């Protein structure tokens, strides 16, 4: 079972770091993925259509973020969820376009294929799966997460002492100029230029 | 005699001495580098041979 | 401006004072440093020419 | 210096209110006439 | 600057237990920068003569490489932004000179003092001058 | 140009001494070799450093 | 801080010149010539000397 | 008085033999402290530059299996004991 | 610079003489 020469079994180590990723000539195998799709996409249309009724009655008590609470989704989920049935809905009434003659893009075309195909599978979700709040998990999130570009440097050399060591020299947040708006009307919208460097502010 | 028989090959292959048989050759794979065709000089006249370079890991 | 401004004065102030206290102790140490080693290298030196 | 914001910054915000005797007290209240009010308060329930 | 310069050459040896270099206060300041840093096992100063005693790790020695950076005939000097990107994703030891003493780059760069670069140890390939 | 004339450079190799109980680990690790009988003693028996006792050799006027 | 010798120019002198005068200096180095360097009482002296001083054992 | 745990190490030996020592200030020397347990082992000095040139195997070995290998430059010391027909006595 | 202080083996060596036996290796035959 190989060897170790310190005690140190978490998943939290270069070898258990990307779990099950291949680390030789078995990366080449070309190996068949689970196919990612959208929650709003997921969860049953019943559903999306009992959340954009709550939603679209009282959305102060059935608020977005309660909504998503109750049925395992997120905010944006929802939102998207609404957004969308409202646009079908829309159509249907004003007999616009069937749910097969909207013009799409290739790509949303593709995604609907998938979800058929994915209902056609397992069946569409009764419930959300999601996560209101996610957490501060370990994991792999592409390459940008591998490294601290501040300090410009994946490892961390350092000195074995018992004592305090010097602190490091904290990174100062970069002062970008920003526009606010801040008044806006039917005509003219005016918005105010900040440059967060200027010392004389009145 | 001193033969191994290769599933996705379905036939037999021999064992070449030198070759440490430990070592599994399933598992490594080679590359190419170079081919060049050498010439030598004999009392009738010029003699071709062949050189190559191949990487295996 | 004037609050500003203020505020730069003191800034500054404190820096000056920093920088001057600092310089002025590097330079003590070294003084004291050097006087020692020629301290003893001119009794070494008067040792030789005796 | 340009890490801070300046004291012109500050007098600003005490002008404007934003940021001008240990508890706040009423931080917050909604009032729902005809129904009740929910009061927000920094305050201590034991000790105050 | 030229004892340092020399000094390199008695610290790239292989296949030796110790070797003697030029003796100079810059050279037992980087010996001290490197001991801390756990490149060479001790050293022994002997009048005129270093006598330093090398460290090996699986036959091969510690140290690997060394790139002179600031030679007696040109100064190198780096503001920290500049050393920032001069050492970026690299292990390796970039020897500085401040107003502090010798120091480490890892040191400079927390400082954010601006500092001479004297010479990289175990570098790697990454150098600019 | 030259060849070796790189004195305190590439004329000399740097390389890591691999003995029986590095290369096995490394092999049986990497799944080339199946592991063998004997690597249980090697590994709890390890060679020693022959390298570096060599280095200690010292010439000595007669 | 205080250092000197003779009275006028001070060790600092002394060593920067090779043509400075010290009385107390030759008064000794006369007495050493005078009575020679294998002189028993001379050997004495000079070790006496180099060791109060402080400057033996220097290499 | 006895201090840094000297009290503790002659406490620890057998019978009076430590408030001995410590009263009468007898020397002993050689394998007289192996015999007397002021210390566990008998190790030439040759060892430590042995140890310092081969200590790089303790991290190709687990730590347990480290200890063991720190035994290997333990010898056999000499039977000689001075105060073996003493103890009872003192 | 030859009024310079420097560490020197001669100065040990000096002051050890105002405060070197070579030994054979053993044979370890038992």
């Amino acid at each position: 079972v190989d060897f170790s020469q310190n005690r140190f079994p978490v998943l939290n180590t270069a070898e258990n770091f990307r779990y099950w990723k291949d680390r030789g000539l078995d990366r080449l195998l070309p190996r068949v993925f689970p196919l990612k799709l959208p929650a709003h996409r997921r969860v049953d249309p019943l559903l999306r259509e009992y959340i954009f009724f709550l939603h679209s009655m009282d959305p102060a008590r059935f608020s977005i973020r309660k909504l998503g609470e109750r049925y395992g989704l997120k905010e944006r989920t929802v939102e998207l969820i609404c957004r969308e049935f409202s646009v079908a809905e829309f159509l249907r009434r004003t007999e616009l376009a069937t749910p097969y003659t909207r013009r799409v893009s290739r790509e949303k075309a593709v995604l609907r294929m998938k979800e058929a195909l994915f209902s056609l599978k397992l069946g569409y979700d009764q419930l959300g799966d999601e996560d209101l709040d996610e957490q501060e998990e370990h994991e792999f999130r592409g390459f940008r997460s591998t490294q601290d570009w501040i300090q410009r440097q994946n490892i961390e050399v350092e000195m074995m002492s018992a004592f305090p060591l010097p602190a490091k020299r904290n990174p100062l947040p970069k002062r970008v100029d920003v526009d606010v708006t801040v008044h806006n009307t039917s005509k003219l919208k005016v918005m105010n230029w900040i440059d967060p460097n200027d010392k004389v502010v009145f | 005699a001193q033969t191994v028989y290769d599933a996705e090959k379905g036939m037999f292959v021999r064992e070449r001495e030198g070759v440490d048989p430990l070592i599994k050759l399933h598992e490594l794979r080679q590359t190419l580098l170079s081919v060049s065709r050498m010439m030598s000089m004999n009392k009738q006249g010029r003699v071709y041979y062949f050189r190559a370079i191949v990487a295996v890991g | 401006l004037a609050e500003v401004t203020e505020e730069e004065r003191q800034k500054q102030l404190q820096l000056y004072l920093q920088e001057k206290r600092e310089r002025r102790l590097r330079r003590e140490e070294q003084l004291q440093r050097i006087y020692d080693d020629k301290k003893r290298r001119a009794v070494l030196k008067d040792r030789m020419r005796i | 210096d340009t890490a801070t914001a300046g004291e012109a910054a500050r007098a600003l915000e005490r002008e404007l209110g934003l940021s001008r005797p240990q508890y706040g007290g009423l931080l917050q209240q909604i009032e729902l006439p005809g129904f009740g009010e929910i009061n927000v308060v920094h305050g201590d329930l034991l000790s105050g | 600057m030229q004892r340092a310069c020399e000094m390199v050459v008695s610290l790239l040896r292989v296949d030796a237990l110790s070797q003697r270099c030029p003796f100079h206060v810059l050279n037992v300041q980087i010996l001290d920068l490197l001991q801390r840093e756990g490149l060479i096992r001790g050293f022994k100063v002997d009048g005129t003569k270093i006598d330093i005693l090398l460290k090996h790790y699986k036959g091969a020695p510690v140290i690997r490489n060394i790139r002179v950076v600031s030679k007696p005939s040109r100064d190198i000097w780096l503001t920290p932004h500049e050393l920032k990107f001069r050492t970026r994703f690299n292990t390796g030891l970039w020897i500085m000179q401040t107003s502090c003493g010798v120091i480490s780059h890892r040191d400079c760069l927390r400082m954010g003092i601006g500092g001479k670069m004297l010479m990289a140890i175990n570098n790697g390939y990454q150098h600019f001058c | 140009g030259k060849g070796a004339v790189h004195y305190t450079g590439t004329n000399f190799r740097r390389v890591q001494r691999l003995d029986i109980v590095d290369r096995m680990r490394a092999l049986v690790a990497q799944g080339l070799v199946d592991a063998p009988l004997w690597l249980s003693a090697a590994e709890r028996a390890p060679p020693m450093e022959l390298s570096n006792l060599k280095l200690m050799d010292r010439k000595v006027h007669n | 801080d205080k250092v000197g010798g003779n009275g006028t120019e001070d060790l600092f002198d002394q060593m920067a010149c090779a043509r400075a005068g010290w009385p107390a200096r030759t008064l000794l180095m006369a007495m050493y010539m005078a009575l020679g360097a294998k002189h028993p009482a001379v050997q004495r002296s000079r070790a006496e000397l180099e060791v109060l001083l402080g400057t033996d054992g220097f290499v | 008085i006895p201090d840094s745990g000297m009290s503790f190490v002659l406490a620890n030996l057998r019978g009076s033999l430590g408030v001995f020592l410590a009263l009468t200030g007898h020397t002993l020397s050689g394998p007289d402290l192996i015999w007397s347990g002021l210390c566990k082992h008998w190790i030439s000095p040759e060892a430590l530059p042995f140890l310092e040139l081969t200590a790089e195997k303790q991290l190709e070995v687990s730590e347990r299996e480290a200890a063991v290998l720190l035994e290997e430059h333990f010898l056999d010391a000499p039977d000689a004991y001075s105060l073996d027909d003493w103890e009872e006595v003192i | 610079k030859h009024l310079d202080h420097v560490p020197t083996e001669r100065a040990r060596q000096l002051a050890e003489q105002r405060s070197r036996v070579k030994l054979e290796k053993e044979k370890f035959l038992r």
